[PDB]
């Protein structure tokens, strides 16, 4: 008795529309039936599905999601004609959340940080309702302001009237509550609306990375590096200020970071060699492992990084006084740059390749990066 | 199942189906009217005297 | 006649723990050191301050 | 002398002697071992002549002093403090399964077993063009070579004596002999010294090398059982058809045992231990050293196919298969942690734990105490990554 499937749905909307086409007049009323079917057969995975629509979706329950699992499949089961699970069209927390780097769920192959799901509103697009009239999962992502299709400038979260548009709320597809049929009625909003599907063009930015994962990755420490809301809701603010960033980014970024260091050594009170690291350049190596990947090909903002401080560095060789170089940090620190563990650093260390300031100077690391790692 | 309960204040109280009302989440009115009403006569048996 | 014990019944009543690791899940039947029973362990163990 | 990109630590060291004319044995304990002597007398200590072992995997505890004796070359010889470290065989960090002992060279670790240590063959094709012992010459599963019109490497007894070149240093001819300048599958054995492939189809045709050599470790204990008859290049040349229908057969192998395992039961199921059934299928995956599911395909398949099982057996009166118990290293292993956060997450409550312990007593890590469906659906609720 199922409806079309489609790949690029919403579990909540796969639901609506299943109930609907066997007769439910409403979603209270079709749950209610299946919470009760369950009862016959298992118990624990019948406590375990709730009966309104806006906490159906797995990422919703913390410790009894092993039994929320199980339930939807065995809805999978007693429906008929069953080829295809549900369990592709949801979202599950992320494996990456431990250290708390950030918050993440998963849904098929990409992870998404947290902060970018929406909430308490939902957009939608007229020019795709009209052709099928299904919620697209793409929808509940923040960057995704614009369609990538139909034109899709400014789409509302207001359709008419004096209300906006929350179809889980209001549990209905193609109207609102006050009636109005939401299917009846800048240029370059589209850099983020492509987020949908990648597919960029060869160009100069440093935002051409085809791995989705990173993508986001990458957004993510923008908006929270710059665009810090602070004073402000950041409804778009993205598409008019990461854009230049990644583009102007073979100056942009020595000019932030050369800045830094100099500003430093103007408050530089304190005789440098007894300075840490991140005393100067404020946990910026930290942020590195924001982005998912590490391997240098996809991480730029580490590789850049590192062609600042090998510089920075070189123009800065051992002197009788302290001087920029002799910064101190840890083996942690150091295991970062180059791209090792800690154990390997102590091992480093004990072998010789490096001595101990007491807690590794800078001009060691750098030094020992481009001796002996290449 | 069919839940009743009388106090000696006076009240009664009475859910006509006890299956359908969870830990977390809002209850159906004139329901959830009842549970404020509970809620008050023993608010105040555990916390007055005599 | 069948029946079900005084502490039984006391012990549904009484099982509104849950303000612990700041996740609801299901609430515990309250307990000084947060026993769980169904887990065969302890959510307020001495050794955590909790 | 310039060291070669490929070339071994003791090709170049033997090259430099007599590029310095220090052609005698003598003259080599000397031009070697006085000299460093004279630096510091640490450099020497560590230093004995013989040419086989002067290389780290061959050493004991004093590898620092070695490594300074290296030190010492690098500067007479106007190197860089790397020069001949990146060359250099040392000992893994990592275990590569079952505390086995493995070597690393600059990101490829290689199981000792692995390691051809006696009799070194040569292929004249190349060693006419550019005379110095090669590396990948040293590796047990490779015989033949890329080019060259292919054939075989030519082995051992070149003329009625054995030959290598560590106990005889010489390299166009040794002792006796002359200058030596004297079946299509082993052509893609023989690609172990790099990958180069496309049009991968089989799951053993992707990936680094380190991975590469993980899978043929695993098949050999496996299927080649039969004691050791050196013969190096029969023995492992069938791995690759083997597993070109491997997306289909392991999981055959896995059922086949299901049923022979089922009509010996002894006991209800429920208190079987998941080991009875499937013979520690599940440490061996352990062999390779990578952790994440994408590149450790051994593993991988192996979930992929504990997911279905259970899948098509749900909970009922009477115990079947996916309730049999996992022991606390094991779990550890299908979940793609370390044992500690198993622990942790029991804790916390996020699985419960089926046999009752006494008291004044803990249960060690060998112990099977979880169920197998309570692990699979915990893994594909919370657990998942990019990977």
């Amino acid at each position: 008795v199922r409806p079309e499937p489609f790949a690029d749905e919403a579990l909540e909307s796969y639901f609506l529309r299943l109930s609907q086409e066997n007769g439910f007049e409403r979603y209270r009323i079709f749950s209610g039936s299946v919470q009760d079917w369950l009862h016959t057969t298992d118990h624990a995975a019948a406590g375990a599905f709730p009966l309104e629509l806006s906490r159906l979706n797995i990422f919703h329950a913390s410790r009894s999601s092993g039994l929320r699992v199980r339930a939807l499949q065995l809805v999978d089961r007693l429906t008929d004609g069953a080829p295809f699970r549900l369990l592709q069209l949801a979202l599950c927390h992320s494996a990456i959340s431990f250290g708390n780097h950030y918050k993440a769920v998963h849904r098929s192959g990409v992870d998404i940080p947290l902060s970018f799901i929406r909430v308490h509103q939902i957009p939608c697009c007229p020019d795709c309702l009209r052709e099928s009239a299904y919620v697209r999962q793409c929808w509940h992502f923040k960057p995704y302001v614009g369609c990538h299709r139909h034109g899709g400038r400014l789409i509302y979260s207001c359709p008419a009237c004096g209300e906006s548009l929350n179809y889980l709320a209001s549990e209905s597809i193609n109207h609102c509550q006050c009636g109005f049929d939401l299917r009846t009625a800048p240029d370059e909003i589209q850099l983020s609306a492509l987020a949908y599907g990648c597919s960029f063009e060869s160009s100069n930015p440093l935002l051409a990375i085809g791995s989705l994962s990173a993508r986001f990755g990458a957004l993510y420490w923008y908006q929270q590096r710059y665009l810090s809301d602070h004073e402000a809701v950041r409804d778009d603010r993205a598409l008019t200020k990461a854009i230049g960033h990644f583009t102007a980014w073979p100056d942009a970024f020595w000019r932030e970071l050369q800045q830094m260091v100099d500003d430093a050594l103007v408050r530089q009170t304190k005789p440098l060699n007894h300075t840490d690291f991140v005393d100067v350049f404020g946990s910026v190596v930290a942020d590195c492992r924001q982005i998912p990947m590490r391997n240098t090909g996809q991480n730029f903002i580490l590789k850049n990084l590192i062609g600042f401080l090998t510089d920075l560095v070189a123009r800065h060789p051992q002197c009788r006084v302290a001087n920029v170089g002799d910064l101190l940090l840890s083996a942690v620190d150091a295991a970062t740059l180059l791209s090792t563990s800690v154990e390997q650093v102590r091992r480093l260390h004990h072998e010789g390749f490096l001595p101990l300031s007491i807690v590794f100077h800078l001009r060691h690391v750098v030094e020992l990066r481009q001796a002996r790692m290449q | 199942t069919k839940i009743e309960i009388k106090t000696s204040l006076g009240s009664t109280y009475h859910i006509p189906d006890a299956r359908r009302l969870s830990w977390s989440g809002d209850w159906p009115e004139l329901e959830q009217k009842q549970l404020e009403q509970l809620t008050s006569e023993m608010a105040k048996a555990l916390s007055q005297p005599d | 006649a069948a029946c079900i014990n005084p502490q039984k019944i006391g012990a549904a009543l009484q099982k509104i723990d849950d303000w612990w690791a700041n996740d609801a899940d299901l609430p515990l039947r309250v307990h000084e050191y947060g026993a769980n029973h169904e887990a065969l362990t302890a959510l307020r163990h001495p050794a955590t301050g909790q």
